[PDB]
């Protein structure tokens, strides 16, 4: 499942790259000293804020701050963000 | 650095015309500018010419 989860990691990276700034690039993030799992979750949090409105975050995640939501709840948040970009286009 | 450059023309347009516009550019497409922004780090700042801006009011 190492390759299977790598594609999922790549899937989030591709959509994050085309929406987030180049300051959130995996290369520069690695230089600052963040682990691969930390990089992915941090990228996930930014995408939710960019697309998902704050009111939805206050409902699905039950709190405003996403700094302590990494995990299954974060997966639900990014799932709504993926829906958000589809309707935006 | 880009904010300072955009702010210089904004004040000049403010003094000459009465209003100034500065665009906060993000990682988005030209059609996405209509959509609102919730939270996003910007890519840069660009001053918008007064003659090319149509505003109907507050």
């Amino acid at each position: 499942q190492l390759l299977l989860e790598a594609e999922r990691i790549n899937e989030i990276d591709t959509l994050a790259k085309a929406h987030l700034s180049n300051h959130f690039n995996k290369e520069v993030l690695l230089a600052k000293g963040y682990t691969l799992k930390d990089i992915m979750q941090a990228q996930r949090r930014e995408l939710v804020r960019k697309f998902v409105p704050i009111e939805q975050i206050k409902a699905i995640a039950k709190v405003s701050d996403i700094s302590h939501i990494d995990g299954e709840i974060l997966e639900q948040l990014v799932s709504l963000a993926k829906v958000n970009i589809k309707l935006r286009k | 650095v880009q904010l300072k450059n955009a702010l210089l023309n904004c004040i000049i347009s403010y003094r000459f015309h009465g209003i100034g516009y500065v665009l906060v550019k993000t990682k988005d497409t030209l059609i996405d500018l209509e959509q609102p922004v919730n939270i996003e780090l910007p890519i840069g700042f660009e001053y918008l010419d007064y003659e090319y801006v149509r505003d109907l009011g507050v």
